[PDB]
RNA sequence: GGGGGG
RNA sequence: CCCCC
């Protein structure tokens, strides 16, 4: 292996992958652990590294090389006389996860190696490898599933506790199938998270949420909408967008499944942002967070600033991402507009009208087309003709810093002398990079929506509010780092704070 | 008692008199301040008002001399001038000043308590106008003032010139200069307070408007015009209205050569050779002519009302083409004083590298193929700018993949970091570190990426980059605004250069490449000249603005799907640390993920566009961390412009298959971009080429790029060296003589000496009179540069003056109980300017011991080993050679003071300071080897070259130095020379024995060499004139470069040798693209040993196709053979006349009977054509005939 | 004369 | 009724491959 | 900070 | 060390 079964086990427990009870394949990972300590020991001698990586690789996975200055070869030699003495039939092999979090944790020395070696890539699933493998189903308990029918006696499927590991899909709880049916001389693996299939539009569509089945009280055939604030904190669609989700779909089949561990990418993204938080050194931290629009950012967004708001206990300011469209429908005409913080607050409210809003709706009654099939019916090639004078609209708003101008309102707004000094601002593309500043930290937000659905779920605004979704995702690619929610809630748990 | 009145300003001759006159008046400059402050400020000096003379072209000009009265009167320091945010995060949004106010130094004030924001802004004005201002290449400012007004003396023998009232009216206030730098503090420092605070500048301006008189850019009358707009331009803020101003100022020139109507040019041929000249028409076309008429709006508006008129009087009296670039360079000196730009970092911060988006959006490409996190993998645009370059780029993505798979990648990054450290990366975070020692090695990328070195092939190590803020460095250039560049973290970096290494493969596809390659000589322009000849031509140069912020986000997807689909089909396994493996992926239209194999690069190559965070934080001494606005390019990335050259010739040729579909036929011709400067020609009629030229106007204003257009039928620009019909025309301004950016100022000789050779050289063909720059730059080494600054120990210090007196004079400082050092500044005699490996300066004529004068040396004559010649030379070699006498005449020497000048080239003085560092700095041993034996560990096993190296030594031959082999380099990559340290006193304690070889030195004699006969050649003018050749006929008017006007020494030169070989230029560069001495050093094995050559290759480990080219660029090279007597012609020292020393062979005679049987035949040219270049200002048409020294033939036979 | 008037005089002869 | 396909950046994706007029 | 050439 | 983005 790469990572080490023996000397930590507690890495595959979180996969579920027991060791045997203790044969070539026990002889053989005792085999691997003194390899471990081998090749740690040689790490020291050279600022943690090795020597001559494709020296190693050939006598331990291949096994065809026998070594015997002094300087130089003093590690082979030591390293020969102890694989020489496995007289094994042919090398070691080599094997990692696809996870990610499993190659997080790999020492640096095993990487060394990997590039000189074809290491067996053992696939996942959702975090999980599969079992059927050569490797895994030799040195592991292979698990075993109980379901509602499947229930029944140790006897009726033969099972020993040396071979097999339990797995309970029945729902009841565990201690009573360990008390009951006599399986307490069995391991069962156990998972915090949840894997739940919906029905959706276009077909059948899966979730991963972070939370355990006993924390979210969704069952079988239960409503979207209900509980739907928790799954939009810590669920993860994992199909191909668009997915088939909507307002009315309901549950299938729900069973316990591995935590997501968070990316390791997006937590370092979200992490720059929380220095420049903590730190006197920077006067203004301001994160910028783009969301195709109707992904329910604004929801969301509000409970992340109240929770960071209890950390750092400094005042955190929001705007969303309509507040500027709103604001210019009100000020256009005045010439010197107020730009105190707590006024364009106060213009945030849904109730009122963003200017952007207002020149779509002319834009699609000069075609004629109100109804949202009359949208639907339309060719890509007429829909994209009229998206180029949507682009006409939004660059004459970005083109210069004037004092109705987009961007000196973020200006006025960050640099006046009440705004709190951190600020999370919302945009709806990557244009607006220019305009929102100034900023260190920009990330994509993914919920678990379908926001083409959504806004055909939406009956106010109805097709202007469609419309707009698409100028806007035709003019935001994902450039930038993608963050689902629930690893910013992730973030804030691991910084230390004071 | 002074300089226009010595016997050498009359006869610009060398005597036993002038010249040992002449060194006592330049050491009293350079020596004394008292001395210079009496010499700029004399009573005798009469003051000017009204003046008249001669222009440029030789009409009669009256100008008045017109200082304003708001430098004299200075306003008092106002607040309001520097606006503040209401937050006081940072500088207020709009605000007009980015540079320097004139005010009053003395207004200038901060009562505020210490750690105040205001007390922190008020201190950084005081680091503004107290430290930024100074940056001179020599010394102190006020001597480099010295050199070039003492210049002007000589030069007119007069001490009545306006430019002098202009230094008297404002510099002198008091008895004292106004205003000093001091070395130790590195500040101006006031004198008086009442002084403008812009003043210290205009030092630097009158030091380059003084050397455009010297050049002959500028007359005395135009120097008047250019005078007042520098003053004019004082108010308000003297460098925002120049950078405002300049635009106009100087792009007047298409009008005023639309007037001159017919003219008559050299036509130049596809070979870079002149086949004749045309009386073209010099008419633009109609679009054209309207667009004069805005301009002349403008021009009555910004600029000075004088120098306007001066405009317009260039539109209307210039007849001929050559009266046309006159007054343009003229226009040249007076838009621009040279100097180097500078301000706070983040005032100038604003406008330069915050994004701007222009005219419309960039659209998404379509998404084909996806990664789990939704991260684009491979894509393809349905319709927009980005279709367009993708119809055109999408055709040379398989024929990469081929290529990519060749190279091995992680040899590529290992040797990508050693051709630049340091890189200034982050400094170390915390404890220990271990270390200990590699703090001193803290700043460079080698010793960073052997640091980390287990961290390397681990993921984890590209998300550490990521909350790494990305720091600012301004790199400040000439006449531009201050730009920003951003530095990159090894890791951060190593995230482009997979995208980098795509990109640089398109150049050898195409011919679309400026940056293709350059020779540095008239060919690297050739192809312009012969565009520029054609008929029916519309040639443009289409400038780009921005480019660091014209790039947003959206922008940058273009060229990332060209990356993305060549990594697609390239195969390359373990990139690291990456693997080739399988992956869930998802696809456009199916619904559950699907199952792809992915290879390393294109994991890399989509991890890299997936996340892109162009911010570019900058701490700072006002408002803490300040970080510009995200949408920047950063500039760069691993490599650019290789992203804007990919980028913007998919944007053109794109657009003619995009011309395909609609059915236009697509005239044009070739297409050159650096980038981002682009360049296009197009051929054909007047009406066609205009709708085509417009559509490529608008095609890049589609992308979000503003232009400013231009066109023209006669002329054309290129890395702003532009070109006229086929004549090329120079820049003069660019070249500052008198300022620099590192404010590097140090006492090392050869390192500033030789390095001002490099300028005037420079400025061959960019001048119109060469021989005032010998008179200036003269002076300027004649006075800036005569003192040495070594710190002495107490104990030895006494020991020195006592020998070293009796040739060169020395200053003697009392010893300071106080501290252990006791200084000592050593000046040089004049002599030290022209000896070998001393300054190599060209000379002016010697006297001989028989009255006659020694050839007068021009800007044409080599440097190295060739200056010891004049050695000889002075000795009278044709007197040498009929008493058949090698002696050396060491008693003439010792009067101009040779005898001393070649003693200080004994002490090696720039040879023990880099030793004496070597010793104890480098711990070598355990400390440095363990660096470089696990850096090893990264490379593709193995460079054991060194092995394969000394291999060739012995025996073998020596060889040096660094050809190979880097891992000797980390110990040079710290220099540790700021500062010198606690080693000086080891430094001199080996020379301690160099002051007892002045004991010992005794009666000094200078050394000969057997080697040393070959100068014994001396020619004799014969009496047959020769026969010209064509190309004379041609250039006799309208002159292709300023110095190269009819009957100037300049233009004669080019009639005699001729222009520059076909094939010697062309193989000659192939040399320098491996490179990125090397030839000169492995050379010697193609003509004594030729054996060692084939280990030559392995010892560079050059690939077969580098191997080829060395082999081959042996061929045509060696028909000029080998220089047993070498000599060094800088490429940039000449330009358009033929490199080769065959041509000259045709302009001198030989006896037959000198030569060797079947030997040394073609080393007599090498006699001949550098004795030709060496003085052209005497020579008339006359056939030579050489003579030789009876033993030199002895020698050469031996 | 001058180097440049024995210069322009060399040349105008050749080239008539 | 409806279809994975009506969705914009589904028309788009096609859009990107049999580009009609 | 990187690329082009002496 | 110069030229150039
Ligand atoms: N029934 C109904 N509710 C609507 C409609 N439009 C908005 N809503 C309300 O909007 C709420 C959802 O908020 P969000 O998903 O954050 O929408 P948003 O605030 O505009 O945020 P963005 O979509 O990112 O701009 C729902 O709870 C609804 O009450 C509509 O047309 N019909
Ligand atoms: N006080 C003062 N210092 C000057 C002046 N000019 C230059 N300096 C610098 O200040 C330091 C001390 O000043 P001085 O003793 O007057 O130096 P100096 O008269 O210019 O003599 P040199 O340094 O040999 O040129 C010197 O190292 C100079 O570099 C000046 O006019 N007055
Ligand atoms: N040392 C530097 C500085 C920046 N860049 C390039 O310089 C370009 C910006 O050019 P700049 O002179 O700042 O803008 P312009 O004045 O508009 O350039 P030009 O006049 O040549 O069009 C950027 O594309 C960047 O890639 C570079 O490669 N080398």
């Amino acid at each position: 292996f790469a990572i080490d079964p023996l000397k930590h086990s507690k890495l595959y427990e979180e996969y579920g992958l027991y060791l045997r009870p203790h044969a070539p394949t026990i002889r053989s990972i005792k085999y691997a652990s003194l390899i471990h300590s081998m090749l740690a020991k040689h790490a020291a001698r050279h600022n943690g590294t090795l020597i001559n990586p494709r020296m190693y690789a050939d006598m331990i996975t291949l096994g065809n090389t026998k070594v015997t200055d002094i300087v130089t070869y003093k590690a082979l030699t030591e390293m020969s006389t102890l694989i020489e003495s496995f007289r094994l039939p042919s090398g070691l092999a080599l094997i990692i996860f696809d996870d990610e979090k499993y190659q997080s944790l790999i020492p640096n020395y095993i990487n060394q190696l990997i590039a000189y070696t074809q290491p067996h890539i053992i696939p996942t699933w959702q975090g999980i490898a599969d079992f059927s493998d050569t490797y895994l189903r030799s040195y592991f308990k292979r698990p075993f599933e109980l379901t509602a029918s499947n229930l029944a006696a140790p006897q009726k499927y033969n099972l020993s506790p040396m071979t097999r590991s339990i797995f309970n899909n029945t729902g009841r709880e565990d201690a009573v199938i360990r008390k009951l049916y006599g399986y307490g001389e069995y391991v069962f693996i156990r998972y915090e998270g949840c894997l739940i299939t919906w029905t959706g539009i276009y077909g059948e569509v899966t979730m991963m949420v972070n939370l355990s089945k006993r924390d979210l009280g969704l069952d079988v055939g239960d409503d979207y909408l209900k509980e739907y604030k928790k799954l939009l904190f810590y669920g993860v669609i994992t199909d191909a967008i668009p997915s088939g989700i909507s307002a009315r779909s309901t549950i299938m089949k729900i069973s316990p499944h591995k935590m997501m561990n968070p990316s390791g990418g997006a937590l370092a993204v979200l992490s720059k942002f929380l220095e420049a938080v903590v730190s006197t050194n920077v006067i203004n931290a301001t994160l910028v967070v783009y969301a195709e629009k109707g992904a329910g950012k604004t929801s969301f967004l509000s409970t992340y600033a109240e929770q960071l708001s209890l950390a750092s206990g400094q005042v955190v300011g929001h705007l969303s991402s309509d507040a500027y469209g709103r604001w210019l429908a009100k000020n256009k005409d005045v010439e010197e507009p107020s730009f105190a913080y707590d006024y364009v607050l106060s213009l945030d409210t849904d109730d009122n009208e963003s200017y952007y809003e207002q020149k779509a709706s002319e834009l699609l009654i000069s075609h004629g087309i109100s109804e949202v099939a009359q949208y639907e019916l339309l060719s890509v090639r007429k829909k994209i003709k009229m998206m180029d004078e949507m682009n006409e609209v939004l660059i004459a708003q970005l083109e210069n810093a004037d004092t109705h101008s987009e961007r000196n309102f973020y200006y006025m707004v960050s640099t006046g002398k009440t705004t709190p000094r951190t600020l999370i601002v919302e945009g709806h593309f990557n244009a607006q990079d220019a305009t929102i500043a100034r900023t260190d930290t920009t990330v994509l937000l993914r919920t678990i929506n379908d926001t083409t659905q959504a806004m055909r779920d939406r009956q106010r605004g109805g097709v202007v509010q469609l419309f707009l979704r698409d100028t806007y995702y035709r003019l935001l690619p994902a450039l930038h780092t993608t963050v689902y929610p629930f690893e910013m809630l992730e973030s804030i748990r691991r910084w230390k704070w004071v | 008692t002074k300089l226009h009145n010595t016997i050498f300003s009359e006869t610009r001759k060398f005597t036993r008199e002038s010249f040992k006159e002449i060194e006592h008046l330049t050491a009293r400059l350079a020596n004394d301040r008292v001395a210079r402050h009496d010499f700029l400020f004399n009573t005798s000096i009469v003051l000017i008002s009204d003046y008249s003379g001669e222009d440029s072209n030789g009409n009669q000009l009256q100008a008045t001399i017109t200082i304003p009265n708001e430098i004299i009167n200075p306003k008092e320091y106002d607040p309001s001038d520097y606006p503040l945010a209401e937050d006081e995060s940072f500088f207020k949004q709009g605000h007009k000043y980015d540079y320097l106010v004139t005010f009053r130094a003395g207004s200038l004030t901060n009562t505020y308590e210490p750690k105040t924001k205001m007390y922190k802004l008020h201190a950084a004005l005081d680091k503004l106008m107290h430290v930024k201002q100074r940056k001179s290449r020599f010394a102190d400012l006020w001597r480099e003032l010295c050199a070039v007004i003492a210049s002007l003396d000589v030069w007119y023998q007069t001490t009545n010139y306006p430019l002098r009232t202009y230094v008297k009216l404002l510099f002198h206030k008091g008895d004292e200069f106004p205003f000093y730098e001091s070395p130790s503090q590195d500040r101006i420092i006031f004198n008086d307070k009442s002084v403008a605070s812009i003043l210290p500048t205009f030092v630097y301006t009158c030091c380059q408007v003084g050397t455009a008189i010297m050049s002959g850019i500028l007359t005395h009358v135009e120097s008047i015009v250019a005078m007042n707009h520098f003053l004019h331009c004082a108010k308000d803020s003297y460098i925002d209205e120049k950078l405002k101003i300049k635009g106009i100022g100087r792009s007047w020139y298409q009008e005023a050569l639309h007037n001159v109507c017919q003219a008559t040019v050299p036509v130049w041929s596809q070979f870079n050779e002149v086949i004749g000249h045309r009386t073209k028409s010099t008419s633009e076309p109609h679009f054209v002519s309207s667009t004069f008429i805005s301009l002349r709006a403008k021009r009555a508006e910004l600029l000075y009302p004088e120098f306007n008129a001066y405009i317009n009087r260039a539109i209307q009296l210039s007849k001929t083409q050559n009266d046309v670039a006159n007054y343009y360079a003229a226009c040249r000196a007076m838009t621009n004083d040279g100097t180097f730009l500078a301000t706070l970092t983040e005032l100038s911060l604003d406008a330069a590298v915050f994004p701007r988006i222009e005219q419309h959006l960039v659209t998404r490409p379509a998404v084909l193929m996806s990664n789990t996190r939704h991260e684009s993998l491979k894509q393809k645009y349905t319709n927009g700018v980005g279709s367009i370059a993708q119809s055109y780029l999408s055709s040379f993505t398989d024929e990469i993949a081929k290529r990519v798979n060749g190279r091995h990648h992680d040899e590529a990054w290992l040797n990508f970091l050693t051709t630049s450290s340091p890189g200034r990366k982050l400094t170390e975070i915390e404890k220990l570190e271990v270390g200990g020692d590699v703090a001193a090695w803290s700043n460079s990328r080698i010793v960073m990426q052997a640091v980390f070195a287990r961290e390397y092939r681990t993921p984890e190590r590209i998300f550490k980059s990521l909350k790494a803020p990305i720091k600012l460095v301004e790199r400040q250039q000439s006449d531009r605004r201050q730009r920003a560049i951003s530095g990159l973290d090894n890791d951060r970096l190593f995230l482009s250069f997979m995208p980098y290494t795509i990109g640089k493969q398109i150049y050898e596809l195409n011919d679309n490449a400026a940056q293709g390659k350059q020779a540095g000589n008239a060919f690297d322009i050739g192809e312009m000249l012969y565009w520029t000849s054609q008929r029916n031509v519309l040639l443009s140069s289409i400038d780009v603005a921005g480019m660091d912020a014209s790039v947003t986000t959206n922008t940058k997807d273009i060229y990332n799907t060209f990356v993305l689909d060549v990594a697609s089909k390239c195969t390359v396994p373990r990139f690291g640390p990456y693997y080739a493996k399988n992956m869930e992926v998802f696809e456009a239209g199916n619904r559950q993920s699907q199952v792809r194999y992915v290879n390393a690069a294109w994991q890399a190559c989509a991890l890299e566009a997936a996340n892109s965070q162009t911010s570019t934080s900058y701490e700072s001494e006002i408002f803490g961390q300040v970080k510009n606005a995200e949408g920047t390019y950063p500039s760069g990335r691993a490599d650019t412009s290789t992203h804007h050259t990919v980028l913007l010739q998919g944007l053109v040729r794109g657009n003619e298959l995009k011309r395909a579909s609609d059915g236009k036929n697509s005239c044009l011709a070739t297409i050159k971009i650096l980038g981002d400067d682009i360049m296009e020609i197009f051929q054909g009629s007047e009406s066609d080429t205009y709708d085509h030229a417009v559509s490529n106007a608008s095609i890049l204003n589609e992308s979000g790029f503003a232009t400013t257009a231009e066109l023209s039928q006669n002329s054309i620009v290129l890395l702003q060296q532009l070109v006229v019909n086929g004549t090329f025309w120079g820049f003069a301004d660019r070249i500052s003589l008198w300022t620099r950016e590192d404010t590097k100022d140090i006492g090392r000789l050869n390192l500033a000496m030789m390095e001002l050779n490099a300028l005037i050289d420079d400025l061959v063909f960019r001048v119109r009179r060469p021989e005032g720059l010998k008179m200036l730059g003269f002076f300027c080494g004649a006075i800036c540069l005569r003192r040495f600054t070594l710190s002495v120990d107490n104990k030895l210090y006494d020991s020195t003056y006592n020998n070293l007196s009796k040739y060169m004079t020395l200053t003697k400082y009392d010893k300071n109980p106080d501290s252990d050092s006791t200084l000592m500044s050593l000046i040089l005699p004049l002599a030290w300017l022209f000896m070998p490996r001393g300054g190599e300066y060209p000379a002016y004529p010697f006297e001989r011991r028989d009255g006659t004068f020694t050839e007068d040396e021009s800007m044409f004559t080599a440097r190295g080993a060739y200056k010891r010649r004049l050695l000889y030379d002075v000795s009278n070699i044709g007197e040498m050679i009929q008493q058949n006498s090698m002696a050396l005449d060491d008693d003439l020497l010792h009067e101009y003071g040779f005898t001393g000048a070649l003693l200080l080239i004994d002490l090696n003085i720039l040879d023990l300071i880099d030793e004496v560092k070597k010793e104890d700095i480098s711990p070598v041993k355990v400390s440095e080897l363990a660096t470089s034996l696990e850096q090893l560990g990264k490379l593709g096993e193995r460079e054991k070259s060194r092995r394969a190296a000394s291999d060739l030594k012995i025996r073998g031959h020596a060889l040096s130095n660094d050809i190979v082999y880097g891992y000797g380099l980390q110990e040079k990559i710290q220099k540790s020379a700021m500062a010198t340290k606690e080693t000086t006193v080891q430094s001199k304690r080996v020379s301690s024995r160099l002051h007892d070889v002045i004991v010992a030195k005794r009666d000094y004699k200078i050394s000969t060499i057997p080697a040393d006969a070959l100068h014994l050649h001396e020619f004799e003018v014969e009496d047959v004139t020769v026969d010209l050749l064509p190309h004379a006929k041609h250039t006799s008017y309208s002159s292709l470069a300023y110095n190269m006007s009819f009957g100037s020494d300049g233009w004669f030169a080019f009639a005699l040798l001729g222009g520059l070989d076909r094939s010697a230029n062309l193989l000659r560069l192939d040399v320098a693209s491996i490179r990125g001495p090397v030839f000169k050093q492995g050379y010697k094995i193609y003509k004594s040993d030729a054996t060692l050559l084939n280990d030559f290759f392995t010892a560079i480990s050059a690939g077969p196709k580098e191997q080829g080219i060395l082999l081959r660029a042996f061929a045509y090279y060696s028909l000029y053979g080998n220089v047993e007597y070498h000599y060094v012609l800088s490429p940039r020292q000449l330009f358009f006349l033929s490199d080769n020393p065959v041509s000259a062979e045709r302009l001198v005679r030989i006896p037959p009977k000198y030569y060797v049987s079947t030997q040394c035949r073609a080393l007599y040219n090498i006699f001949s054509y550098l004795h030709i270049l060496r003085s052209i200002a005497n020579n008339r048409g006359k056939r030579l005939k050489m003579v030789l020294h009876p033993g030199l033939i002895a020698y050469v036979r031996g | 004369p001058t180097v440049v008037q024995s210069r322009t005089d060399v040349f105008n002869e050749q080239f008539a | 009724v409806q279809s994975r396909t009506d969705v914009f950046n589904e028309q788009f994706a096609n859009e990107a491959l049999h580009p009609m007029t």
